[PDB]
């Protein structure tokens, strides 16, 4: 076909069959990627290679124009021309092809494989018309990355709570995060149609799973588990729109008399309401849906859709508007395979409500007035432009925080990013900040508090409460083991459990770890209740214990301190083998 | 409130209702049910406690055969259910259902309330024929009575269910044959709305009422519409005794299948049915997935020839029985006319046809002479007619 | 879809005439009339049965 | 007659069997079985009379209900021939999944499509059979 170069945006037909999308090139713009990397070969509206009856040749260069067809120099008619010459390769609009020099990072964006950090430190910083193809290429390696993968299959109906799996032998079982959705299959006599999405979680004794659920269909011993293939499929809208502003409330008019419970808040919804798109960051405990209900009811008669890109979030929003927003004029949109346990109880699957409630997984191509994005650190690039393309609205909201869960993108093993490099959103909340905050800790201690807004925030937290102190930290020595793919330090928590009758307080104690093997591990010796710290980000609990098994990268990043002790209500129990955790919250001694 | 509660049972249906069960609470009944999960299984009678029933009761006050069952489970399988009933709601034959949440201590528990079914199912008319013991046998004289195929006197007799001292047992059992029979028409009908709705199921007997309704959609997976398959494999099969102790095709020989209508006025002449059993076999058994071959000759080993003697043996009760016997052909030996059997049209295996027959034979050798001896057409040819009335048996000739 | 459904289902093999789809589906008829006998024999008054 | 009843294939034997019993050649009412095309000439000269006692609404192509993506086509999988018999496609698709130009092409070449979502005629200008508007 015919259409747009990628980098430059001139007409042109020309393919790069060996890039993994094969984007658009213009003439001069795929000429300088077909002499610089290893990329030979390129797709006109008929494949540029060798039209001889048996032959493989592929490479432009050395590729020639014979009459009606494509030929090298072994068998190629004495007449002339090589397709690559002149500065130029042969195709469609020789005319206006402008030339570029944004070749050097494009190439950089095509032929990475994604491995290290660098890749995702300089997909971010390109002209972002660019941005969208190296998104595009990025999910589509992780999806080829993805399909290279095995299944699952549960082992029968072990318990409502607790589910057993097993799996054909060879190739590896995963990691158990909730961010690992695996699709269920009914291999019934004799078709395979979908019926459940679970995902799982890390067992207690050797085999066992905490799962998720989908749907209400009980699963037989014909069910195997399919982690996902859904492709990536091409987009064309910006990740953001530019910041234009209005001299009034455009597009939306107010109501009277609206409410005082969130009192604290009408005139954030009227700088909402001036320009084109905002940003909120939510630090945790700050209600940021029920801010988002408070400005859906200001303007109770336009366009509010709500969108999140993940379920647990919709699930939220869900239960917020029961406890808030009326009821009948919402709508929840359920997608073609209902991929969770839908919560259907309102108006669901109406395109022509007001009050939309939907996941960017399946938005319809629907108007809207102003939108409310969520959990951004969630949203990727990729989804970003489909929430765009598909929703279009006057007003932007986006909220999210960076400090919490980002985009999980598995394929990055080495090098932890930097927040803002998290997607472009991110970007925008930290370099010129958030357009708002709600400033309020209504789960943490004043010192605990303060210490978490001091080395990260602006101190923009505060504690609704005086300081409970049984928040200790402990000099644990911690002689490590590590007999697994993970680490394991038993002896610290002998220590730990050593100590634990001075404090008859918390025995209904929640363990909290960032190393698997030892969260596997806790509730064996000891009867206490085990949690690693992907179970955060929505739950809160009074008493946590924390077992830090080493002193190491993934130990020491700070948002992840942030999203798993900010969990404990009035106490935690805080054991670590690093001298540098230690004056970054001054707890007691002992 | 107890009466709250009825009188929310009481919906847009204008009926009166007689709680079966005592302060809205569940009442305990002992059915019969088929159930196949990973911790139980089998045809077997259980003890079920999750319907609350009320009984219906028309003018004058009297108890009639329709019930209100309202049975109560947790929230999403009240979803699922809702869901699936509403791609299953055009069918005719499926129960009236009704979905409301309501209020018990301070909290909503959601009831769904099937209307107007019988006191029984399938499964306990199934069972009860199936597993009979004439010391304990009480859903069974119900059934019976309740449908008016007895008096409720027939059981003083000396003895109502032997077979061998009382054939007018088998006029008993005959009254429900149209009560079965519109039932598997109705699993046809259900069948067809499941496919055509693309929902993937298994049928129970213990789902579908004695008038042939269908009420329970617990495990109905939705998959593309129209690509759903019903699983009739546990259906028909234990169904499959009752068919013809209950003589459910006897409407099949009345012409426009009606009760009232005379009898079909078939042919002496036709001996080949396979037209007629193809056609029974898809007006009834039309989703058992498994090939069916009205002629025994085709089918692919032994397990085959059972699968369609079985269907042919019911097949074979809506026929004449004087199109059964040997099929007799007019052979010409050295000039004169033989009348020699050239085959058999079996009630179990089908027609079938002999590979060897020699319309103009020369020479009858030994064996021709022996074959030609033994068969019966020679004798029942030139015999006279007869006409027993000693004897139910037919009889042929004299 | 109902009518539909329902000849569809009453088929044997599933197939049925083309012909009788709108002779027993079709919801709205159209006759075209060429002269007043014709319309007088086939739809005399406001209801008449084809 | 009824409606739904498209295979006269036991009709037509029995036509031949008691008009033309001693004609010795050997007859198929459906032609997909003829020898070569000197049967197939023979069955559809006796065809094109044994046709002519069989309501014209019969005949036709036949229809049949199949599934795209989940969405009910109807769609011609056959034809009842005056003079070839019935025949039937060896090519059904009963549940497809993408629909090639191809398959575009004969799904809007063929009347299935039109006649079943027209409304139904009838011309009275003509003795000739309408089907649909
Ligand atoms: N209008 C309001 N007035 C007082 N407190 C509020 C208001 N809105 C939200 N909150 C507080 O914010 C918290 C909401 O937490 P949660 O419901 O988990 O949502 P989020 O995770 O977005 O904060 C509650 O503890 C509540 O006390
Ligand atoms: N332990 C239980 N208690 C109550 N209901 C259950 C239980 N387990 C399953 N069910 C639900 O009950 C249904 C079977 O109920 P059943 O006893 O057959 O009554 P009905 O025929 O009216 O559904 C199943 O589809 C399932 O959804
Ligand atoms: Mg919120
Ligand atoms: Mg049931
Ligand atoms: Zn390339
Ligand atoms: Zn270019
Ligand atoms: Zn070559
Ligand atoms: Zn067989
Ligand atoms: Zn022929």
């Amino acid at each position: 076909a015919v259409g747009a170069c990628v980098l430059c945006n001139s007409q042109t037909s020309l393919r790069c069959g060996a890039c993994i999308r094969r984007p658009f090139l213009c003439c001069k713009c795929c000429y300088d990627h077909v002499i610089s990397t290893s990329h030979k070969l390129v797709l006109s509206v008929n494949p540029y290679v060798c039209n001889a009856p048996g032959c493989d040749v592929t490479d432009v260069t050395q590729l020639y124009l014979g009459g009606m067809s494509y030929y090298c120099k072994s068998h190629k008619p004495p007449i002339s021309f090589p397709l690559c010459a002149n500065g130029q390769v042969f195709g469609l609009y020789k005319n206006t092809c402008v030339g570029s020099d944004n070749v050097t990072d494009f190439n950089a964006i095509a032929t990475c494989d994604w491995t290290n950090a660098g890749d995702y430190i300089l997909a971010n910083t390109c002209t972002e018309r660019l941005k969208l193809f190296a998104a595009e290429t990025l999910k589509a390696t992780e999806e080829t990355f993805k399909l290279s993968y095995g299944i699952a299959t549960v082992r029968e109906v072990l318990s409502d709570r607790e589910l057993h799996l097993s799996w054909e032998v060879g190739k590896p079982r995963p990691p158990l995060n909730r961010n690992y959705v695996f699709t269920g299959y009914r291999v019934t006599k004799n078709s395979k149609v979908q019926i459940g999405e679970y995902t799982f979680e890390k067992g207690d004794y050797g085999d066992a799973v905490v799962y998720r659920g989908t749907t209400t269909y009980k699963l037989n011993v014909g069910d195997y588990f399919v982690l996902t293939s859904h492709t990536v499929m091409p987009l064309s809208a910006p990740t953001l729109v530019p910041q234009e502003h209005y001299v009034r409330i455009t597009g939306l008019y107010p109501t009277l008399n609206i409410s005082d419970e969130f009192s604290s808040n009408v005139a954030n919804y009227q700088k909402v309401g001036m320009q084109k798109y905002s940003t909120l960051q939510g630090p945790p405990g700050t209600g940021k849906s029920h801010f988002a209900i408070g400005l859906a009811l200001y303007y109770p008669s336009a366009r509010i859709v709500y969108t999140a890109c993940s379920h647990a979030a919709v699930d939220a929003l869900c239960e917020k508007a029961l406890k808030y927003l009326p009821i009948d004029k919402c709508s929840r949109i359920i997608p073609a395979r209902a991929r969770v346990e839908c919560f259907d109880k309102f108006k669901v699957n109406s395109t022509l409500e007001q009050y939309v409630f939907c996941t960017v997984n399946a938005l319809p191509e629907t108007t809207a007035d102003i939108v409310v994005f969520d959990e951004i650190s969630m949203a990727t690039n990729y989804d970003l432009s489909v929430v765009n393309a598909r929703l279009r609205a006057k007003h932007y909201v986006y909220i999210g925080d960076p400090a919490q869960l980002p985009a999980p993108r598995t394929l990055l093993t080495k090098g932890t990013l930097e927040p803002e490099y998290f997607n472009s959103v991110c970007r925008l909340m930290k370099t010129i900040g958030p357009d708002m905050f709600l400033g309020t800790c209504r789960r943490c201690p004043a010192e605990i508090v303060d210490t978490v807004s001091a080395l990260v925030y602006d101190n923009k937290l505060k504690a609704h409460k005086d300081k409970s102190a049984q928040c200790f930290k402990m000099f644990y020595k911690g002689v490590i083991t590590h007999d697994v793919s993970s680490a394991i330090n038993r002896p610290q928590i002998g220590v730990v459990r050593e100590f634990l009758t001075r404090n008859p307080a918390w025995r209904k104690a929640v363990f909290i770890s960032p190393y698997n093997s030892q969260n596997a591990v806790a509730s064996k010796i000891l009867g206490l209740p085990t949690q690693t710290v992907d179970s955060s980000q929505g739950s809160e609990y009074d008493y946590v214990i924390f077992t830090q098994t080493t002193e190491t990268a993934h130990s020491c990043n700070v948002n992840r301190f942030n999203v798993a002790i900010t969990r404990a209500k009035v106490g935690i129990l805080c054991i670590m083998s690093d001298r540098d955790l230690y004056d970054k919250l001054q707890f007691t001694s002992l | 409130d107890a009466q709250s509660f009825l009188n929310r049972v009481c919906g847009v249906s204008a009926a009166r209702l007689t709680p079966c069960g005592t302060g809205t609470s569940t009442d305990v009944v002992y059915r019969a049910f088929d159930i196949y999960n990973d911790k139980v299984a089998g045809f077997a009678k259980f003890l079920k406690t999750n319907c609350c029933r009320f009984q219906e009761k028309d003018e004058d006050d009297n108890l009639i055969d329709s019930y209100f069952v309202v049975k109560r489970h947790t929230f999403s399988n009240y979803q699922h259910e809702e869901t699936i009933y509403n791609l299953l709601k055009d069918c005719p034959a499926v129960a009236k259902h009704d979905f409301f949440k309501f209020r018990i201590d301070g909290d909503m528990v959601p009831h769904i309330s099937r209307q107007r079914l019988t006191k029984y199912t399938m499964a306990d008319l199934v069972y009860a024929l199936r597993h009979f013991d004439e010391g304990n046998c009480d859903t069974l004289k119900e059934i019976l009575v309740t449908y008016n195929c007895c008096d409720d006197d027939y059981f003083n007799k000396k003895d109502w269910y032997d077979f061998v001292e009382n054939p007018d047992i088998l006029r008993v059992y005959a009254n429900l044959g149209e009560r079965v029979r519109q039932a598997l028409l109705k699993t046809v009908q259900f069948c067809d709305a499941m496919r055509n709705a693309g929902i993937v199921g298994v049928l129970t007997l213990d789902n579908q009422d004695l008038n042939g309704n269908w009420y329970d959609f617990g495990d109905f997976i939705q998959t593309t519409p129209g690509s759903g398959v019903p699983v009739v494999d546990s259906y028909y099969s234990l169904l499959m005794p009752i068919l013809t102790l209950t003589r459910a095709l006897t409407a099949e020989s009345h012409v426009d299948t009606d009760l009232t209508k005379p009898y079909i006025k078939w042919d002496l002449l036709k001996y080949d049915f396979t037209e007629e059993r193809l056609k029974l076999f898809d007006r009834y058994f039309k989703y058992w997935d498994q090939t069916y071959h009205p002629n025994c000759v085709n089918c692919l080993d032994d397990r085959c020839i059972l699968h369609c003697a079985n269907f042919n043996v019911l097949f074979s009760t809506v026929f004449p029985p004087t199109s059964f016997g040997p099929l007799v052909r007019k052979i010409f030996v050295d000039g004169v006319p033989f009348v020699v059997s050239t085959g058999y049209h079996f009630r179990e295996l089908g027609v079938v046809h002999n590979q060897d027959v020699n319309l103009h034979s020369s020479r009858l050798s030994f064996k021709e002479l022996l074959v030609y001896a033994a068969d019966p057409a020679m004798h029942a040819a030139s015999g006279n007619l007869l006409l027993d009335k000693r004897t139910t048996c037919f009889s042929v000739a004299a | 879809n109902d009518a539909l459904n329902n000849i569809i289902n009453n088929a044997r093999d599933g197939c049925v005439p083309l012909n009788i789809i709108p002779l027993t589906t079709a919801a709205k008829l159209m006759v075209v009339i060429p002269d007043y006998n014709t319309y007088k024999n086939t739809c005399d008054g406001t209801t008449f049965t084809y």
